[PDB]
RNA sequence: AAACAUCUCAGUAUCGGGAGGAACAGAAAACGCAAUGUGAUGUCGUUAGUAACCGCGAGUGAACGCGAUACAGCCCAAACC
RNA sequence: ACUCGUACGGUCACUGAAUCCUGCCCAGUGCAGGUAUCUGAACACCUCGUACAAGAGGACGAAGGACCUGUCAACGGCGGG
RNA sequence: GCUUUACUGCAGGCUGUCGCUGAGGACUCUCACUCCGGGAGGAGGACACCGAUAGCCGGGCA
C-alpha cells in the first residue's frame, strides 16, 4: 500500500480541538493538551524565545 | 670516533690555553616547579589538555655531541657546538 | 550506533512488560501469628498463566480464600496445614527445622516469612540435607549447596506439573502463544543477522561475528552480548 | 561575662566532639527519618538564628531542609559534543548547597521570605541546613524597626535572585576590591564571568 | 584557528526560576599613583588593546588612578539590663 | 522492566526440522581461573628538602599486566618442503 | 552513516583510598547504616549503600 494518497483515507481520527483557554483549533483532545498555549501542561502560558528573531 | 679525556685548549674564562677534560652531559633533576610544571596542572582538565595531550617525538638517526669542558686551573666549564656521531668513546 | 535490543527491553515498554493484568495470584506462604492452628481444604485446582503449572484453590478456617503454589498429589477436598506443627505430608508448610531430612521439598524460603523463592517452576524440588540449630542445608534444583536460617519455611513435595519440557514445541504457533503470556519479546533475530548499526555482531557481507564471542563481565550494556564472562565453551575438553 | 548563647557557639565549633558529638549521632537518625523540608518550632543553633536576625516572635519561622551530597547529578551529552564538554563526572553546580537548601524552603513557605539560613551537620550522603523565614505580612514584622524592611515590594522571592546572605557570598560579591572585578554589581552585568 | 583536539564562536543561542518601574550594587577584614596618600555603590569618559592569558598559534583581555554624573548614610548579634 | 516470575527459570548469543554425523589445533586474539617472583595509582607512613609549602626519594602494594592453566557447538586455522 | 589493536576523550564495570564509621596482618562485637518480618522481632553490620578520589578495562558513546 502506497504511504501517499492510498494511505490518506483512514484519516478520520479527531486530534486537535478548539482550545477552552487559548481559542486556537490545538487543543489534542487526547492528549488533553494544546500544542499553542500549553493548556493542560503549564499554568504558565506557552512561550518560547525561538519564535522570533535571536535579536528580536 | 674516539676523543681523548684530556687535552689542551683554549679556556674563555681564564683566557688562556689550559689542560681541559671533557665529560658527557649527565642529565639534571627536574623540580617539577617551572612555570610549565604549573601550567601543566592548571590547563590540564576535563577532554583534551591541548599541548599537554602530546606524546614524544621520534628521534634522529645519529645525535650530536653533547660535552663539557672541564678547565684545569680554574675548574669551570665551557660548552662548544657538538657535532654528529654515531658514538662517542674516551680516551684514557 | 543505535541501541540494542538489550537496552530496548530496560525501558519496561508493553512490548516487553509480561500481561500482569491477566495474572492470577502472587503465590505467597502464609502469615500465622504462631501456634500452627492454621489450616484450610483445597476448593478447586486451577492453571496459572504466569507460571504454565497448577495452582490449588484453599480455603482457610479464618474464611480467607487463597491461591497457592501447588505441589504434586494434591486435589479437591484434601486438608492442608500450615504451622510449626503442621503434619508431615505433601501440600503441607513448615519450617526446614520442623522437616525430616531426606524429603523433598519446594517452595522455599530465602529469608524466614519472605513467602517462599526457590524451586517453585515445574516438576523442581529442592532436598533438604543437613541440620543444625542455627544452619539447614538445602540443595537447590540447580545443584547448588544453599545454607539456610531453619526458620525459613518450604512445602513438602515436588511442584506440580512435572516433565513439561519433554514435549517439544514442535511448531512456531505454540512457542507464539507460550511467549505470549510473559514477558519476553519473540521472536529472536540472530545479531550476526543485524546491520552493524544494530549489534556488535551485525554487518559483514556474510553472517559471523566480528571479534570473538567471549564478552569480559566488564563490558558494558550496548556491548555485553554473545558469551557472557564465559569460563569455558564449546563441549570437547 | 559569657553568654549562654556563647557556648552553643563553642559547643558548633566541633560538631564532631563532645557531647554534641552524641547529640548528633541521635538526632540524625531522626532526621533521616524526616522529609525533605521540616518545619521546627525552635532553632538547633539559638546563637546562629539570633545572630542571623533571629527573633522569638510572631512570623518568624524555622524549617529543617536536607540536600543530597555531591556533585552535579547531570545527563551524558546526546548530541555532538568537543571533547571539552563531554563531561559529567567531575561537573559541578555553581550554586552550593545551602543556596539550593534556602530555596526549597521558600518554595514550601509560598508566602515567606528567606532571611538567612546556617548549617547543622551532615552525615555521609546529605547535609542539612536551618533556614529562617519571615512572614512578611504578618503586623508583628511589619511594625518591627529591625524586620520591616523585609516587607517591601523589592524583596519578594529575595532568595531566587540571590539577595540572600549565601547568595551574595556565593555570587563572589565578599571582597570590595581585588577579584571582584566581574562580580560586582552582578554576574549578569559582568557578561557570567565567574 | 585557512585541517583540528586546548583555544575560539561564548557564558553567545536556547532552556529553568523570579523582582521592579527600574533592577542589581553599596558604607571597606577597600585601595596600595607606597603615601605626611584616597575614602560606600553604580554609571559615562579615559587609563588600554596597557598588565595578564594563549598548540605563547589564532586569538583573548582587566584593574588601581584620573576627569565627570549623582551623592548618604545607617540597623542588628553580644557585653550590661 | 524482567517479575502476580525463581534454574522444568530467564537472560545473552550461535546454529536452524527429522535422519547419519560433527575430525585435528589453545601458537596469536577473546573470555575465565591461578600465580613464587616481576610490574602496578592515589591516601596514609618513613627520608631529604622548606622555621611551613611546593618538590625529590623510599617502604607497602589492589584490580590489571608479565608468567601458568582451562576453553574452539570462542574469533579463527587445517600449508611448504 | 559505519568500523577498528587510528588520534583524543566520555560513560560504564572492576579495584585501592577518604567520608558516613562505632566498641573490643588476623579476629570479636553492636549502636549507626541495609534488608526480612504486621509486629515482637530476625538477618546483615562498620562492611554494604551513598558521596569523593586514584589505577585498570573501556568504539557502549562523542
Ligand atoms: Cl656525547
Ligand atoms: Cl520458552
Ligand atoms: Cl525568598
Ligand atoms: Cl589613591
Ligand atoms: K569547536
Ligand atoms: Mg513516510
Ligand atoms: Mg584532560
Ligand atoms: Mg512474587
Ligand atoms: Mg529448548
Ligand atoms: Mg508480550
Ligand atoms: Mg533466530
Ligand atoms: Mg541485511
Ligand atoms: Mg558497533
Ligand atoms: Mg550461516
Ligand atoms: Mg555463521
Ligand atoms: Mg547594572
Ligand atoms: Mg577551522
Ligand atoms: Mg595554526
Ligand atoms: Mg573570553
Ligand atoms: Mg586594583
Ligand atoms: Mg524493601
Ligand atoms: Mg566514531
Ligand atoms: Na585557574
Ligand atoms: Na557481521
Ligand atoms: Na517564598
Ligand atoms: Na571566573
Ligand atoms: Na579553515
Ligand atoms: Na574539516
Ligand atoms: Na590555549
Ligand atoms: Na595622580
Ligand atoms: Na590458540
Ligand atoms: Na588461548
Ligand atoms: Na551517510
Amino acid at each position: 500500500t502506497g504511504a501517499g494518497t492510498p494511505s490518506q483515507g483512514k484519516k478520520n481520527t479527531t486530534t486537535h480541538t478548539k482550545c477552552r483557554r487559548c481559542g486556537e483549533k490545538s487543543y489534542h483532545t487526547k492528549k488533553k493538551v494544546c500544542s499553542s498555549c500549553g493548556f493542560g501542561k503549564s499554568a504558565k502560558r506557552r512561550d518560547y524565545e525561538w519564535q522570533s528573531k535571536a535579536g528580536e | 670516533m674516539q676523543m681523548p679525556r684530556r687535552f689542551n685548549t683554549y679556556c674563555p674564562h681564564c683566557n688562556e690555553h689550559q689542560e681541559h677534560e671533557v665529560e658527557k652531559v649527565r642529565s639534571g633533576r627536574q623540580t617539577g616547579m617551572k612555570w610549565i610544571d604549573r601550567q601543566r596542572e592548571r590547563n590540564s582538565g576535563i577532554g583534551n589538555d591541548g599541548k599537554f595531550s602530546k606524546v614524544p617525538g621520534g628521534d634522529k638517526p645519529t645525535k650530536k655531541t653533547d660535552l663539557k669542558y672541564r678547565c684545569g686551573e680554574c675548574g669551570k666549564a665551557h660548552l662548544r657546538e657538538g657535532w654528529r656521531a654515531g658514538r662517542l668513546e674516551f680516551q684514557e | 550506533g543505535r541501541r540494542i535490543q538489550g537496552q530496548r527491553r530496560g525501558r519496561g515498554t508493553s512490548t516487553f512488560r509480561a500481561p500482569s493484568h491477566r495474572y492470577k495470584a502472587d503465590l505467597e506462604h502464609r502469615k500465622v501469628e504462631d501456634g500452627d492452628v492454621i489450616a484450610g481444604t483445597v476448593v478447586d485446582i486451577e492453571h496459572d498463566p504466569a507460571r504454565s503449572a497448577p495452582v490449588a484453590a484453599v480455603e482457610f478456617e479464618d474464611g480467607d480464600r487463597r491461591l497457592i503454589l501447588a505441589p504434586e498429589g494434591v486435589g479437591v477436598g484434601d486438608e492442608l496445614q500450615v504451622g510449626v506443627s503442621a503434619e508431615i505430608a505433601p501440600g503441607n508448610t513448615l519450617p526446614l527445622a520442623e522437616i525430616p531430612e531426606g524429603v523433598p521439598v519446594c517452595n522455599v524460603e530465602s529469608s524466614p516469612g519472605d513467602g517462599g523463592k526457590f524451586a517453585r517452576a515445574s516438576g523442581v524440588n529442592a532436598q533438604l540435607l543437613t541440620h543444625d540449630r542455627n544452619v539447614a542445608v538445602v540443595k537447590l534444583p540447580s545443584g547448588e549447596m544453599k545454607r539456610l536460617d531453619p526458620q525459613c519455611r518450604a512445602t513438602i513435595g515436588v511442584v506440580a506439573g512435572g516433565g513439561r519440557t519433554d514435549k517439544p514445541f514442535v511448531k512456531a504457533g505454540n512457542k507464539h502463544h507460550k511467549m505470549k503470556a510473559r514477558g519476553t519479546k519473540w521472536p529472536n533475530v540472530r545479531g550476526v543477522a543485524m546491520n552493524a548499526v544494530d549489534h556488535p555482531f551485525g554487518g559483514g557481507g556474510r553472517q559471523h561475528p566480528g571479534k570473538p564471542k567471549s564478552i569480559s563481565r566488564n563490558a558494558p550494556p550496548g556491548r555485553k552480548v554473545g558469551d557472557i564472562a564465559s569460563k569455558r565453551t564449546g563441549r570437547g575438553g | 561575662a559569657r553568654s549562654a548563647y556563647s557556648y552553643i557557639r563553642d559547643a558548633w565549633e566541633n560538631p564532631g566532639d563532645g557531647q554534641l558529638a552524641e547529640l548528633q549521632w541521635q538526632r540524625q537518625q531522626e532526621w533521616r527519618n524526616e522529609g525533605a523540608v521540616e518545619r521546627i518550632e525552635r532553632p538547633t543553633r539559638l546563637d546562629k538564628a539570633r545572630s542571623q536576625g533571629y527573633k522569638a516572635k510572631q512570623g518568624v519561622i524555622v524549617a529543617r531542609v536536607s540536600v543530597r551530597k555531591g556533585s552535579a547529578r547531570k545527563r551524558r551529552h546526546k548530541a555532538g559534543r568537543r571533547s571539552k564538554r563531554q563531561g559529567v563526572t567531575r561537573i559541578t553546580r555553581r550554586k552550593d548547597i545551602q543556596r539550593v537548601a534556602e530555596e526549597r524552603a521558600s518554595r514550601t513557605f509560598p508566602n515567606l521570605r528567606v532571611l538567612n539560613s546556617y548549617s547543622v551537620g551532615q552525615d555521609g550522603r546529605q547535609k542539612w541546613h536551618e533556614v529562617i523565614l519571615i512572614d512578611p505580612n504578618h503586623p508583628a514584622i511589619q511594625n518591627d524597626d529591625d524586620l520591616s524592611w523585609i516587607c517591601a515590594d523589592d524583596q519578594a522571592d529575595r532568595v531566587f535572585r540571590g539577595l540572600t546572605g549565601a547568595g551574595r557570598r556565593n555570587r563572589g560579591l565578599s571582597g570590595k576590591g581585588k577579584g571582584s572585578e566581574k562580580t560586582r554589581p552582578s554576574l549578569r552585568s559582568n557578561g557570567g564571568k565567574a
